[PDB]
RNA sequence: CUGGGGCGGUCGCCUCCUAAAAGGUAACGGAGGCGCUCAAAGGUUCCCUAGAAUGGUUGGAAAUCAUUCAUAGAGUGUAA
C-alpha cells in the first residue's frame, strides 16, 4: 500500500539547503516568499538581526479580488515594492523558498523587477 | 461497506505496473523491441528499464543487475487494462486463486515464475514473454486485499 | 596520452599547452582561449 | 636466509592546529591543516584547496561547537 | 481468425491450424472441409477472405462440436469408477495400463523420481 | 587444539600482564569453578591437557565449561640464529589470565567429586588457583 | 647499507600501526600502494537518494523489482 508524502516537508528540506549560502543583512535583505494552495505571502527579513520590516500577501484586504489566480501575485509583488520603496528599496537578495523559479513566483519576482527594486 | 467510519477510508487501487521480464537483448537484438511493442499493444506507453514482470513483490529465482523493460499505467488506462484483463486475460487462465505477498521481481528476491503472454497470441508475436502484472493497491491488509481481489472482478 | 600545443592564428605564440588521448579523440582539438596581445577570446587550434 | 619487505614509509605532514584560541592573527594566517572537514569554517574563515582553514580579517580566534557533534573556528574584527 | 478465438499458428499450412487445435490429430483435417475450391498453399489466413465460415458450419453440424466431446470424456472418469478398469486404482498411484512399473518406471503418471 | 579459524594479522605485540581481570570473575554456568590468583600466559596445549585430565576422572558424568580461548598467536625463531632478520613464524596460541578470572566450570556432579577433579586439572596449569562456588548474598 | 664479511635482499615518492590524547621520533620492526588516468572522472544551473523475508524459472535461497526496514548498511577512476 504505497503511502503519499507531504509537499511542505520536502519543500522545507530543499529551502534549508538553499539557505546555506544566502541570507539578508540590512543593506542586502532577503525577500522570503511563501506560496500556499490559496494565496501567496512575501516579507523582507534581516537574518543578521532576525526581524521583519515588510509584509505583503494575496489574502490582504486591499489585495483580495477575484483574479485569474496569477494576477494577484503580480499585484502582491507591486504591493510590497511600494512598501519596500518607502525605506530600503536598493540591492536585495530574492529567495525562492523551495519551489521552482518558473510559475506564479516568477510573476511575483518580475513584479518588483519592473517596479524599480534593483535586484 | 465493511464499517468504514468516513467516505474516504474506503480502499483504492494505487497503481498497475507490468512489462516483459529479461527479454535478454544481449542475444535478442529485435526481441527487446518486439516485447516493447507487445507491452505497447496492451496499453500504449513507451517501455522503460525496470523489472515490472511479477504477480506481486519479489520471491523467485535470483541473479540481479539485469536489463529488462517496464511500463507505468495508473489512470483510466489502468481501468481499461483491468477490463481487457477480464476479457482477453481470462480467455486462457480461467483460474482465480488468492494471495497477497510476493511472486517474481521488503522485496528484491527473484525474477522468475510468471505468465507466457496469453493475450499476445501468435497472431502478431514471434515468441512468448513472461509479463506478470503486479497489483498495487491502497489495501491496508492482505485479506482486505483478497476481499477486494474477488470484489468487482474475478476472485 | 600525448602532449598537445594549441596554436594561434594572430598571436603566433604557443602560450597554451594541454594533454589528450589520441586513441580517444584522434581529431584536432579546437577551443576558444585568450591571447593577451590580442586581448580577445580567439579560437585556438591544435597543430 | 630470511628476507624483509617492510622498510618503506612516507614523510610526516605537520598537521593539527597552528593558532591558539583567543590569540590575535592577521588576514591570511593559517589556523588548521587537516585531510577533510575535521573542523568547519566559521565567520571570516575560508577553506583552501587542501582543506586548509585561513583567516580573512585581523582579529582573535574562537573555537566553538556547530550543531551537536561538529566543531567550527571563527574570527571577530573586535580588537 | 475466429475459428478458435485466437489463431495459434500464423503464416503456415491451412490444415496445420487444426493440428494445434485439440480434437483432431491430422486424421480428419482434410475430411471436414469439402467446400468448392477448398485448396491450401501454405497460407492459413493469407490469400483468403471467406472460407472459415463453411468450416465453422461443418464443425458445428458434426456430432462432436469441440468441447462437448471432451466434456463427456472428462465426465465418464467418475462414471467408470464402478469397480471395473479405466485406471480405477492406477491413476491415483503411479502404475498405468501395461504393468511397466517392473519393466522400467512410470512415464504415464509420476510425481517425482 | 583450540585456535581461531582465521585472523587479520599473524603477528601480535604480546598482551600486557598487569592489573586485575577485566571481566568474568563469577561462575554463571556450573556450580563450582577454578579461580586464578596469579598472572601468566595459558597456551592451548596446557588448556586441552587439563581438560583431558578432568573428563578422564569424571568418566563422562557432568558438563565442563572453558571460559578462556587462545586469541593471540606468538612467534618463535628456531635453531637460535643471529638477531635482526625480521619476525619469525607462528609457534602457537596463548591467552593472558589475571587474578580473579574463572578458568573452568563443572556442574551435574557431587560437590566433593568436583573438588577432586578441579585439583587434578590445577597440576597441569602454571598459575595458583582456588576452589570457589556460586555466590548469592 | 649490513648485530664481522660474503650470499641474498633492498636504495625515490604516498597512507596506516609502532608513537607514550599538540607536533616530531629508530631498527634487515608489522601491513598496503605509486612511475597515472579523464574532453567529461572538469565548470555552472537544476532535480533526485544495501541486507532480511511471501503468486515457486526444483528453484543458487541475490532477472533489471513492489514498497517495509532503508539510516545510509551504499557509493567514490585508484592503496589506506
Amino acid at each position: 500500500m504505497i503511502s503519499k508524502i507531504d509537499k511542505n516537508k520536502v519543500r522545507l528540506k530543499r529551502h534549508a539547503r538553499v539557505r546555506t549560502n544566502l541570507s539578508g543583512t540590512a543593506e542586502k535583505p532577503r525577500l522570503n516568499v511563501y506560496r500556499s494552495n490559496k494565496h501567496i505571502y512575501a516579507q523582507i527579513i534581516d537574518d543578521n538581526k532576525g526581524v521583519t520590516l515588510a509584509q505583503a500577501s494575496s489574502k490582504d484586504s486591499d489585495i483580495a479580488t477575484t483574479a485569474t489566480k496569477v494576477e494577484l501575485a503580480t499585484k502582491v509583488g507591486e504591493a510590497i515594492a511600494k512598501k519596500a520603496a518607502d525605506k530600503g528599496i536598493k540591492e536585495i537578495v530574492f529567495d525562492r523558498g523551495g519551489y521552482l523559479y518558473h510559475g506564479r513566483v516568477k510573476a511575483l519576482a518580475e513584479a518588483a523587477r519592473e517596479s524599480g527594486l534593483e535586484f | 461497506k465493511f464499517n468504514y467510519s468516513s467516505v474516504m477510508e474506503v480502499p483504492k487501487i494505487d497503481k498497475i505496473v507490468v512489462n516483459m521480464g529479461v527479454g535478454d537483448a544481449v542475444q535478442n537484438s529485435k526481441v527487446l523491441d518486439n516485447a516493447v511493442e507487445e507491452l505497447e499493444l496492451i496499453t500504449g506507453q513507451k517501455p522503460l528499464v525496470t523489472k515490472a514482470k511479477k504477480s506481486i513483490a519479489t520471491f523467485r529465482l535470483r541473479e540481479g543487475m539485469p536489463i529488462g523493460a517496464k511500463v507505468t499505467l495508473r489512470g483510466e488506462r489502468m481501468y481499461e487494462f483491468l477490463d481487457k484483463l477480464i476479457s482477453v486475460s481470462l480467455p486462457r487462465v480461467r483460474d482465480f486463486q488468492g494471495v497477497s505477498k510476493k511472486a517474481f521481481d521488503n522485496y528484491t528476491l527473484g525474477v522468475k515464475e510468471q505468465l507466457i503472454f496469453p493475450e499476445i497470441d501468435y497472431d502478431k508475436v514471434s515468441k512468448v514473454r513472461g509479463m506478470d502484472i503486479v497489483i498495487v493497491t491502497t489495501a491496508n491488509t492482505d485479506e482486505e486485499a483478497r476481499e477486494l481481489l474477488a470484489n468487482f472482478g474475478m476472485p | 596520452r600525448v602532449n598537445v600545443t594549441l596554436a594561434c592564428t594572430e598571436c603566433g605564440d604557443r602560450n597554451y599547452i594541454t594533454t589528450k588521448n589520441k586513441r580517444n579523440n584522434p581529431e584536432r582539438i579546437e577551443m576558444k582561449k585568450y591571447c593577451p596581445r590580442l586581448n580577445k577570446y580567439t579560437l585556438h587550434r591544435e597543430t | 636466509v630470511s628476507s624483509t619487505k617492510n622498510g618503506r614509509d612516507s614523510e610526516s605532514k605537520r598537521l593539527g592546529a597552528k593558532r591558539a584560541d583567543g590569540q590575535f592573527v592577521t588576514g591570511g594566517s593559517i589556523l588548521y591543516r587537516q585531510r577533510g572537514t575535521k573542523i568547519y569554517p566559521g565567520e571570516n574563515v575560508g577553506r583552501g584547496g587542501d582543506d586548509t582553514l585561513f583567516a580573512k580579517i585581523d582579529g582573535v580566534v574562537k573555537f566553538e561547537r556547530k550543531g551537536r557533534d561538529k566543531k567550527q573556528v571563527s574570527v571577530y574584527a573586535v580588537a | 481468425a475466429r475459428i478458435a478465438g485466437v489463431d495459434i499458428p500464423r503464416e503456415k499450412r491451412v490444415v496445420i491450424s487444426l493440428t494445434y487445435i485439440y480434437g483432431i490429430g491430422t486424421s480428419t483435417a482434410q475430411k471436414i472441409l469439402e467446400e468448392a475450391n477448398v485448396s491450401a498453399d501454405t497460407r492459413v489466413k493469407d490469400l483468403t477472405d471467406d472460407e472459415l465460415g463453411r468450416i465453422r458450419e461443418v464443425v458445428d453440424g458434426y456430432k462432436v462440436e469441440g468441447d462437448l466431446r471432451r466434456e463427456t470424456n472428462l465426465n465418464i472418469k467418475r462414471l467408470m469408477e464402478i469397480s471395473s478398469y479405466r485406471g480405477i486404482r492406477h491413476r491415483r498411484g503411479l502404475p498405468v495400463r501395461g504393468q511397466k512399473t517392473k519393466n522400467n518406471a512410470r512415464t504415464r503418471k509420476g510425481p517425482v523420481k | 587444539m583450540l585456535l581461531p579459524k582465521r585472523v587479520k594479522y599473524r603477528r601480535q605485540h604480546r598482551p600486557k600482564t598487569t592489573g586485575r581481570s577485566k571481566g568474568g570473575n563469577y561462575v554463571t554456568f556450573g556450580e563450582f569453578g577454578l579461580q586464578a590468583t596469579t598472572t601468566s600466559w595459558i597456551t592451548s596445549r596446557q588448556i586441552e591437557s587439563a581438560r583431558i585430565a578432568m573428563t578422564r576422572y569424571m568418566k563422562r558424568g557432568g558438563k565442563v565449561w572453558i571460559k578462556i580461548f587462545p586469541h593471540t598467536p606468538y612467534t618463535k625463531k628456531p635453531l637460535e640464529v643471529r638477531m635482526g632478520a625480521g619476525k619469525g613464524a607462528v609457534e602457537g596460541w596463548i591467552a593472558v589470565v589475571k587474578p580473579g578470572r574463572i578458568l573452568f566450570e563443572v556442574a551435574g556432579v557431587s560437590e566433593e567429586v568436583a573438588r577432586e577433579a578441579l585439583r587434578l586439572a590445577s597440576h597441569k596449569l602454571p598459575v595458583k588457583t582456588k576452589f570457589v562456588k556460586r555466590e548469592e548474598l
